[PDB]
């Protein structure tokens, strides 16, 4: 059981799955260490026409893990005419290279939900920095996983799956909660959602606001 | 380069052209003997190409790899009498048969240096721009269990155990002779199985005993030559019994 | 003759005969038919022998246990890349985790082909290959011939004199997908028994069946156990 | 300077034709399948009676528990042997069961046709294998021999005969031997057909027997067990 | 004889006396067994065409590999041996992902036309492996230079065009290129016109029964090479009909 | 045969036996003439250098005998070309030895290991072969003075007196003719040496410029190797000229 | 005939012809002829000047993107003449040698270096046994800033002589001398001078003259940090003041 | 037409024609004949 | 196709499927083939040329015999 | 078979005993420029036809009497490429001479180093020998050296030879005319003669190049202080 201590760190990436789309929130936020550098910050990537990838914790280990994945997913449409690659291949191959890179006990996670969907199955798969593959009906990676996650699994206890306006509500009030307990990062927000023709998803904007408990 | 000139290209004789040629020589220069007995497994030479002014100590033609398992060669190739082809299959077989006992320990048995030796030949027929070598070595030697063996090794590599067989100044020749002189006697007896060595070599008499170099090889122990001296003393006896038969 | 002994000595019309005299070999060995549906894919294959006191040559191969090959022509060839892709399979659960795509797996042993046509005097492998499988996309019948190009095909048939089956195979262009399990290999049947001459049919001991899909993982029938599958005996025109 | 392979106008490399030229020329092996084992026979090919039968390289051990005899070239198999026998000790190590006789068939084909040299490999033959091989041991299914020969061509089999002429060897077994009967009389049908292919008439001296038995496994004769097995002719 | 069938190809180690050697001449005549395949280049990306030789039609998609995807914004059209085919689509490719995790961006063409036409000259010079014998083009929609059309021809030349058409038909469907206007002008507009030099160029004595296939690779499909789609194929393709006629 | 299987030693003979290796016998026979004689507190080389031309730059006394090792020279019959990269081999050979035996090393030690490269590259690695006999000159302590030859082939003999080169044949057996056992001296094998090496040789004259003549004597224990100036090879060969002068006309 | 002998190996694998200079080699120069890019440069003070064939037969081509000129280190250039198959090799192996170098010696490389080492590596083209030497030239060209504007020239295996100045092609000699009455009666050079002379003298050659859309003029001036192309509006220019010049 | 490769008669082919001859003159039958076909390469009928 | 129209046109052969299956056979060879083909169709008790029939025709025609030397063949 | 396959190859042996190969290698040296080097023993004179006619040349950085180190020049003849690698190795050769030493290398030891590689290629198969004829000056120890290294990959000592255009009458004429032990300036006079008599086309303002080696060092020379010696005796 492990969490180096991170520099320059996207604490979190939001993601619930729905019926032919996923809706994902990343933090607009880059804090190095206390200071937050660079806000502007998108942390989802597109690879290709029907895959996105999204990762909270290190944006470094994050920058390295895009460029890999890219040449894996130009390897594999040139076999076909327009193939497109699934979300399962990729990240468990990642996988195996976290948890080889866990063991070597000088190293940064990063925690990753990819959404892809290459066979005949919408994918949702997950490589962390200790590795496994999942699914999971919401998501949520690092310190979303370690207090707003719980809060979703609370939900997610009697009501297997959340309605539109009910995943909206959370959000909403998942942003309050992470500035007032969690540090590097900031409200700020971009909406991104991913679907059959790439990755679309604007520059991060700021949204409501809260560090008052004075109101409390 | 023309097809039947290419080191590649499996003939319509059924098998590669470098590996039945190199068949085609283990008549000619050298000749070597070796019979089997329960205290000594003997081998002898005849014809160690010494002008009696070259040193008998740089030419081995009669060389223990192991301390319980030795070899004598003959073979056919332009220019005489030659040291070089022979000796380097000295070198590597007598190094791995030393590497052989620091791996897994004691004296190594006669039959595993000369599946190696045979092994040794036919990688060489894969391996790039290698042809197998043409020599026979007649492997003689006891076992660590003590069982005597009498191996013989062939240019392709094939081995087959024998009682007694010879090679050299035509193979088919000196091996018919051999069958004639062996009996079961020869082997229990410890004065009869050099007799038979020489038997064969006789054939092709060249220049005295002191030109027939014999050891005697027991069963843990090394390779003990016998003097050029003592070799005349079977011979002029023997030869007379010799000349009857042929 | 002179371009093949070589592979550097191009030809008049500017094609190397290598490759074209590997095709025959492939004119030599067993009839395949190699057919899907769309949620199965069945290989039937045509069984050769050199003694009936051995047991029929098994023609259908496990590369995985979702995979499998039929084989038509030099059988070394075959052997080799049969080993070489069953090592890929291995591989891709290894690593990935999943069943292999039938159309990684394709296009991989396509790149490898091309390497020994290419280099000096080699073989181009005289083996023409019919790879059946369901991954998660769903069924592929895949030819891999001497020549490195490989086709995606429905329902394709290659071996010895298996372009009388594949005229049956273009009459029933319709029919595969729309058919069952047994359905479709009823049709298998149909197309390999025009492979062999008027005078005769199949039987048993020279069928040899391969059923990977939906239903039921790779499987492969030997020599009586063909037997469920088999029944079904259509036309052969003379 | 040239190639490598040569592919006749026929359709089949020329190399690979003159490789079944090659097994005309050699010893024969004849494996007879039973389920209570598989017996290798094989003439060593004499000349002498001072060849000793007691122990020669034409059966050989690829696994403790598999045995494998060659027909054709014989120093040549005796590489084949080799990289079967590394893969199979390895897998005997892992699964301390069975190495499936089949596999070991299948991977040896591999070596019959891969062969470059001329600007292609130095780690690939410059050869064919002319060796067909006989692979006979004990698995966990039941006792399997299985027949390769120098095309390539794996097949299974309940029983075969090759040799020096291979529609001889197989034609012998016709007459004497049926899949099923006891252990002692498959060895009885390997020994009579040997002695049809062979020039000369059956001795103790002029053939190696080799059984494996799940009950057994394989056993390299000497001179004393081989008298034994000789007295059914 | 400016060739010679047999002497002076039986190694890759030779030269001739003009100053080239024959195997790289022969190298052309494979490409001339095969059709044509034509690509013509916009400013917003290239588009190409290529008539795909059918035996069968229990044919479906990823047969013959007329088309490969070299990058997720470099395309190649393909004409030739098809067996030549996929080696070429290997050397352009291992060059991109090798680039792509380095340098981190978009492939310029300029770049790598150049570049891939080394590795094509490689194996001439190489008796370890024969020439080349097949034909490609590149054609990418990039930010990097824009929309670029390339053709490396087996003998390791790299030429840029607007317009170019490889196959046995190629000096006839050059010409005709020319005379049409696509330079300028989007890939929607120019898809049909792809097409139509495909059908006016077809002859008998160099082609045979074919089925159309198209490709993008532009700002419509945002960059990424993808085939044109079945509807689009078919109205593209309906003006060839018409044009021809 | 009818047409050789040779053109490269990556592929083999017509009949498996080396044709190339006799060619090159034939190649020392072309080259000028190497003898080596023993003696009783040393053992000399005589060669003829390549070199007969008067403009000679002469910084070099070294151009066919080579002195290797602080124990042992050797020489070279056949081309010069193929000794620099042996020369070079056998001074690594032979400090190799010294590292880990610490010992005059022998003559048969020496020859041994440099066999091993020559019969490889007859074998295989595509190199031609070699086309030098090369004679080996040392002491060791456990027989004594020591000459070996060497063969392009790997093929070997210890001697105590040997000639190759300018007809083998007859060389070889009259350096043996003229040669004493437990007679002899430095000074007056080497007066015989030039004598001998003048008979082989087409010239009757022969001078320092067509010679080249070392010495290898063990002095208070340990074995010092020179290859000798002109000035000092001329002497041996005015005490030769008288007799040679009285042969002729 | 033609130069060298067929007889033995010489294009089989590559050791050498009668002639001393591999069979190749000589086949090698033949090489540009069949390209059909005829090039003079000319050296100026203030800059170096290739005026080459860019070679484009239609305007179906784009005129841009088609090239001969290449931009081989910082602001070293060159320009390739000869069988095109060759020249883009040659160039992409120039390239790798550049960058290595500017690392190394750690500033902008001299030209004379630059064409000294890729004539070294071109000998290794032509030693192995598998490959066969190029059959382009590299006419580099660039502003030595201690010299000044120098223009070099490599032969197709590789020679490597100095240049002050230059031509190649399939009329190489009809190029070089016209060129050379230019260099004996040596103007005063300026960025206008230099590149007038470098194309009257390729355009009495071939007696045609140039369009200002089919050359390729590539200058390296002591304005630019850069290696410059200088494209049709320069050309164009240049142009129509030859006719007028004289 | 045709182009038939003529080839040297098969083992069954030679021990029938041989069996012919044999019976003609005077041989022991239960005849050796068949071990040595068997063991030897294809032989010709004149051969025989 | 040619030699189809001068026996009789089978719904069996398919002249696309044919081309695939041989490789390098000429005008001349060809004939000898279409008259193969025929001598096998003969034998069936047929008129009709089958495609198979045709490939037979193919092989009798060249150097190759039955009962050939590979394993495979 | 014949001849023609056998005698060419260094994969394997020329059945004449010799190689017909550097005898080839010596032709190509004779289609090369002309040039003659002399140790006087007062110093050492490399001189060659350097082709300027109108100074279409570079003399600025690049020569035909060039240095390997700071008392070491060649000149050579023959093949261009071969003689590229050759210098760069030779020079690098010179430079770990050079480092370990502190002195540079003199001309007897580096011809029998350069003799080992040049051998190698002789030795190896498909690998054709090093086609330029060197002639190596230089001054080290207080003594003038001048050496031959063939393209067999051997070293001879001479006092004077000749390579390139008409060797055979360049080696008469020196052994004629040179005498052991000169002056320098006398030496370079009868070399620019050795040079005149194969010259071809014969000598314009300028068309040679000479570089001499000396007490002070190796040195080539500038076109104005070759022209000096040219009057003297053309």
């Amino acid at each position: 059981t492990q969490n180096p201590m991170v520099t320059g760190t996207s604490v979190l990436g939001v993601k619930f799955d729905c019926g032919v789309v996923i809706a994902a929130d990343m933090l607009g936020s880059y804090g190095s260490l206390a200071r937050f550098r660079n806000i502007s910050r998108i942390m989802r990537v597109n690879d290709s026409t029907m895959l996105g990838a999204s990762g909270d914790y290190a944006d470094f280990q994050y920058l390295k893990q895009v460029l890999g994945q890219m040449v894996i997913d130009e390897e594999l449409f040139g076999d076909g005419h327009s193939y497109s690659p699934r979300a399962i291949h990729s990240w468990l191959t990642r996988a195996m290279y976290s948890r080889r890179s866990k063991m070597n006990p000088l190293w940064n996670t990063k925690v990753i939900g990819g959404y892809a969907g290459g066979e005949s199955f919408l994918g949702y798969v997950d490589m962390l920095g200790v590795a496994y593959e999942a699914p999971s009906l919401a998501t949520g990676y690092g310190a979303y996983l370690a207090q707003p996650l719980l809060r979703e699994v609370l939900e997610k206890q009697p009501v297997l799956s959340q309605t539109e306006a009910r995943e909206l509500v959370e959000r909403c009030m998942r942003v309050l909660y992470y500035r007032d307990a969690r540090s590097y990062n900031r409200f700020q927000v971009a909406t991104v959602t991913e679907k059959g023709v790439e990755i679309e998803g604007p520059l991060s904007a700021q949204t409501n606001w809260d560090i008052a408990h004075m109101i409390s | 380069m023309s097809y039947d000139r290419a080191i590649t290209v499996f003939s319509p004789d059924g098998h590669l052209f470098q590996v039945e040629y190199a068949q085609e020589a283990v008549k000619k220069g050298s000749t070597a003997v070796g019979v089997r007995g329960r205290d000594i497994v003997v081998l002898g030479v005849e014809k160690k190409s010494v002008a009696k002014l070259q040193d008998e100590r740089t030419v081995r033609k009669i060389c223990a790899l192991d301390d319980n398992v030795c070899m004598a060669f003959a073979v056919v190739a332009s220019v005489s009498g030659l040291t070089a082809d022979a000796r380097i299959v000295i070198n590597r077989a007598r190094v791995e048969c030393q590497s052989h006992r620091l791996t897994v320990g004691d004296p190594v048995t006669v039959e595993y240096i000369t599946r190696y030796i045979a092994s040794l030949k036919q990688r060489y027929t894969q391996s790039n721009g290698r042809r197998p070598f043409g020599i026979s070595a007649l492997i003689v030697g006891f076992d660590f269990d003590g069982t005597p063996r009498l191996y013989q090794t062939d240019p392709s590599g094939t081995y087959h155990a024998w009682k007694a067989n010879a090679i050299g100044r035509g193979a088919k020749s000196v091996r018919e002779f051999l069958e004639k002189n062996y009996t079961d006697d020869a082997i229990e007896t410890d004065d009869l199985t050099i007799k038979l060595v020489i038997k064969a070599l006789l054939e092709v008499v060249q220049s005295g005993g002191k030109n027939i170099e014999l050891a005697v090889m027991r069963r843990d122990q090394p390779l003990k030559i016998l003097s050029p001296e003592e070799i005349e003393k079977y011979v002029a006896e023997i030869e007379k019994e010799k000349e009857e038969n042929e | 003759n002179q371009y093949d002994n070589d592979v550097t000595v191009w030809s008049p019309q500017g094609r190397i005969h290598q490759i074209e005299y590997a095709m025959e070999a492939v004119k030599q060995g067993s009839a395949t038919v190699g057919l899907k549906s769309k949620t199965h894919a069945v290989l039937v294959a045509l069984k050769r022998a050199q003694s009936e006191l051995a047991a029929h040559q098994k023609k259908i191969l496990h590369v995985d246990n979702h995979i499998g090959i039929s084989i038509a022509g030099l059988t070394a060839d075959a052997r080799l890349l049969c080993n070489f892709m069953r090592q890929e399979c291995l591989d891709s659960r290894f690593v990935f985790d999943r069943p292999l795509p039938v159309s990684r797996l394709v296009s991989l042993i396509g790149s490898k082909t091309q390497i020994p046509t290419q280099r000096y005097g080699r073989r181009p492998y005289g083996v023409g290959l019919l790879i059946a499988g369901y991954d998660d996309m769903g069924p592929h019948v895949f030819q891999t011939c001497p020549s490195a190009n490989y086709f995606d095909c429905r329902a394709m048939s290659i071996g010895a004199r298996s372009q009388s089956a594949r005229t049956y195979l273009e009459r029933h262009m319709s029919e595969f997908m729309q058919c069952n399990l047994d359905e479709l290999v009823k049709h298998g049947l149909r197309a390999l028994r025009e492979t062999l001459p008027a005078e005769q049919d199949l039987t048993t001991k020279n069928v040899s069946i391969g059923i990977v899909g939906k239903d039921l993982e790779f499987t492969i029938y030997d020599d009586d156990d063909v037997s469920p599958f088999l029944d079904g005996l259509e036309e052969r025109p003379q | 300077d040239r190639g490598v392979n040569t592919f006749s106008p026929e359709g089949r490399l020329f190399q690979v034709e003159y490789a079944i030229e090659g097994h005309k020329l050699g010893s024969t092996a004849i494996g007879i399948q039973t389920s209570e084992g598989v017996c290798l026979a094989v003439e060593k090919r004499i000349t002498s009676p001072l060849m000793e039968p007691s122990s020669i390289e034409k059966i050989v051990e690829i696994d403790a528990h598999i045995g494998c005899a060659m027909s054709g070239l014989i120093a040549d198999a005796k590489t084949l042997i080799d990289k079967a026998r590394v893969e199979t000790q390895n897998h005997w190590f892992t699964y301390n069961e069975t190495m499936t006789v089949e596999s070991v068939t299948q991977a040896v084909s591999n070596l019959a046709l891969q062969f470059g040299e001329e600007d292609a490999d130095p780690g690939a033959m410059s050869r064919p294998f002319g060796v067909a091989l006989l692979f006979g041991g004990v698995d966990e299914k039941g006792p399997q021999l299985f027949h390769m020969d120098p095309s390539g061509t794996f097949v299974q089999c309940d029983a075969r005969a090759i040799g020096s002429a291979s529609e001889g060897a197989q034609s012998s077994l016709q007459e004497v031997y049926h899949k099923s009967t006891t252990l002692k009389e498959a060895i009885k049908s390997s020994l009579i057909i040997l002695k049809q292919v062979m020039e000369e008439k059956l001795n103790a001296t002029n053939i190696e027997l080799a059984t494996v038995q799940p009950g057994q496994n394989f056993h390299m004769f000497t001179k004393e067990e081989l008298e034994e097995v000789i007295k059914d002719i | 004889m400016s060739s010679i069938g047999t002497g002076y190809d039986l190694s890759a180690s030779t030269f001739s006396p003009d100053g080239r050697v024959f195997q790289v001449e022969y190298a052309m005549k494979a490409v001339e067994n095969s059709s044509t395949a034509i690509g013509i280049r916009c400013k917003d990306g290239v588009v190409f065409g290529v008539e795909k030789l059918v035996l069968s039609k229990l044919y479906e998609e990823g047969s013959n590999k007329r088309l490969f995807n070299v990058d997720r914004h470099v395309g190649m059209a393909v004409a030739g041996l098809l067996a030549d085919a996929r080696s070429l689509a290997d050397i352009a490719r291992e060059e991109a992902s090798n680039f792509r995790s380095n340098f981190g961006y978009n492939i310029p063409l300029k770049h790598l036309a150049d570049r891939v036409a080394m590795y094509v000259h490689a194996y001439t010079l190489y008796s370890a492996v024969r020439p080349f014998g097949c034909s490609f083009m590149l054609g990418s929609y990039s930010v990097n230079d824009g929309a670029q059309l390339y053709m490396i021809d087996p003998s390791g030349v790299s030429y840029g065009y607007w317009g170019c058409a490889i196959g046995k038909a190629r000096q006839a469907a050059k010409t005709e290129i020319e005379k049409l206007q696509m330079k300028e002008m989007t890939c929607r507009d120019v898809v049909k016109e792809v097409a139509k030099i495909i059908y006016i160029v077809h002859d008998e004595v160099k082609d045979k029964a074919f089925e159309l296939e198209l490709s993008w690779v532009g700002e419509l499909t945002k960059g990424r090479h993808e085939i044109v789609p079945k509807d689009v194929r078919e109205e593209a393709e309906k003006y060839a009909k018409e044009s021809l006629k | 045969m009818s047409r050789r299987y040779d053109s490269r030693t990556t592929i083999f003979s017509p009949e498996g036996r080396l044709y190339q290796v006799e060619y090159a016998m034939e190649a020392i026979g072309h080259a000028g003439t190497c003898l080596g004689i023993l003696a009783n507190d040393g053992v000399l080389l005589a060669a003829e250098r390549r070199n007969i031309h008067k403009l000679l730059d002469e910084v070099f006394f070294s151009e066919k005998i080579y002195k290797l090792n602080e124990d042992m020279a050797c020489s070279v019959a056949g081309i010069t070309s193929d000794a620099n990269v042996l020369t070079n081999e056998l001074r690594l050979i032979a400090q190799r030895y010294l590292l880990q035996y610490q010992e005059p090393i022998p003559c048969e030690q020496l020859v041994t290991a440099l066999c091993d490269i020559k019969q490889a590259y007859t074998q295989f690695g595509g190199k031609r072969p070699f086309g030098v006999s090369l004679l080996y000159i040392g002491w060791d302590k456990h027989y004594g003075f020591q000459l070996y030859q060497s063969d392009p082939s790997g093929n070997y003999g210890g001697w105590k007196a040997t000639c190759i080169g300018n007809n083998s044949a007859a060389a070889v057996s009259m350096l043996k003719q003229d040669y004493k056992e437990g007679e002899m001296t430095l000074k007056s094998a080497l007066a015989l040496a030039v004598k001998v090496l003048n008979k082989t040789m087409d010239v009757s004259k022969l001078s320092a410029e067509k010679v080249e003549i070392a010495t290898l004597t063990r002095e208070n224990g340990k074995t010092v190797i020179r290859v000798l100036k002109q000035k000092e090879v001329e002497q041996l060969i005015k005490k030769h000229e008288e007799e040679e002068a009285k042969a002729e006309r | 005939m033609s130069r060298g002998s067929s007889a033995g190996f010489d294009r089989h694998i590559t050791i050498f012809s009668p002639e001393g200079r591999l069979y190749q080699v000589e086949y090698a120069f033949k090489a540009i002829n069949q390209g059909g890019l005829t090039s003079v440069a000319v050296r100026g003070k203030d800059c170096a000047v290739i005026v080459t064939q860019k070679k484009v037969p239609d305007k179906l081509l784009d005129s841009s993107t088609v090239t001969h000129l290449f931009k081989i280190t910082e602001n070293i250039g060159c320009v390739m003449t000869g069988m095109t198959a060759d020249s883009r090799s040659q160039v992409q192996r120039a390239r790798y040698e550049a960058a290595n170098w500017k690392y190394k010696y750690g500033y902008e490389i001299p030209v004379d270096m630059l064409c000294k080492r890729i004539a070294d590596i071109s000998q290794v083209y032509t030693q192995n046994a598998e490959m066969r030497p190029l059959g382009c030239c590299m006419i580099l060209i660039g502003i030595d800033e201690e010299q000044g504007p120098q223009v070099y020239k490599c032969d197709p295996a590789g020679y490597y002589c100095g240049f002050k100045a230059t031509a190649a092609g399939v009329k190489q000699t009809e190029s070089t001398s016209f060129l050379e009455k230019k260099v004996k009666k040596k103007f005063d050079w300026t960025f206008e001078q230099t590149v007038e002379t470098a194309i009257t003298c390729l355009s009495t050659v071939l007696s045609i003259d140039f369009k200002p859309s089919e050359i390729e003029v590539g200058v390296v001036t002591v304005e630019n940090p850069k290696f410059r192309i200088l494209t049709e509006a320069e050309i164009d220019a240049h142009l129509v003041a030859l006719a007028e010049r004289d | 037409d045709r182009k038939i490769e003529f080839s040297l008669p098969d083992l069954e082919g030679r021990t029938h024609i041989f069996k012919i001859h044999a019976r003609s003159m005077s041989v022991e039958r239960d005849i050796r004949f068949e071990l040595l076909a068997r063991l030897c390469p294809n032989s010709t009928g004149a051969e025989i | 196709q040619i030699h189809s129209r001068k026996m009789n046109v089978s719904p069996d052969v398919n002249y696309e499927e044919l081309a695939r299956c041989t490789d390098d056979f000429n005008g001349a060879q060809c004939k000898a083939v279409c008259v193969e083909a025929g001598m096998i169709a003969l034998r069936r008790g047929a008129t009709e040329l089958t495609h198979e029939d045709y490939m037979e025709g193919i092989l009798e025609v060249q150097a190759k015999k039955k009962a050939n030397l590979q394993y495979y063949a | 078979m014949a001849e023609r396959g056998y005698s060419f190859s260094l994969t394997t042996f020329s059945p004449s005993g010799k190689l017909v190969q550097i005898e080839y290698a010596l032709a190509a040296v004779a289609g090369g420029a002309p040039s003659v080097g002399i140790k006087a023993a007062n110093g050492v004179v490399l001189a060659t036809e350097k082709k300027q006619k109108s100074i279409l040349y570079d003399e600025r950085s690049v020569h035909k009497v060039e240095p390997i180190t700071k008392h070491i020049g060649l000149v050579y003849s023959g093949m261009g490429p071969d003689y590229r690698v050759l210098v760069h190795r030779a020079r690098k050769l010179a430079q770990q001479y050079y480092l370990v030493y502190q002195e540079p290398i003199p001309t007897a030891q580096l011809v029998q180093r350069v003799a080992s590689v040049m051998q190698e290629y002789t030795q190896s198969g498909g690998v054709r020998p090093f086609g330029v004829s060197l002639l190596i000056c230089g001054w080290n120890e207080g003594r003038p050296y001048l050496f031959q290294s063939d393209p067999s990959g051997a070293y001879f000592a001479w006092k004077a030879t000749a390579m390139g255009k008409n060797y055979v009458n360049g080696k008469t004429f020196l052994e004629k005319r040179y005498n052991e032990d000169l002056e320098l300036e006398d030496a370079i006079h009868t070399a620019i003669l050795t040079l005149k008599e194969s010259f071809e086309g014969q000598m314009t303002e300028d068309n040679i190049e000479v570089g001499i080696c000396n007490e002070a060092g190796f040195r080539r020379l500038t076109p104005t202080e070759v022209r000096d010696y040219l009057a003297a005796i053309a």
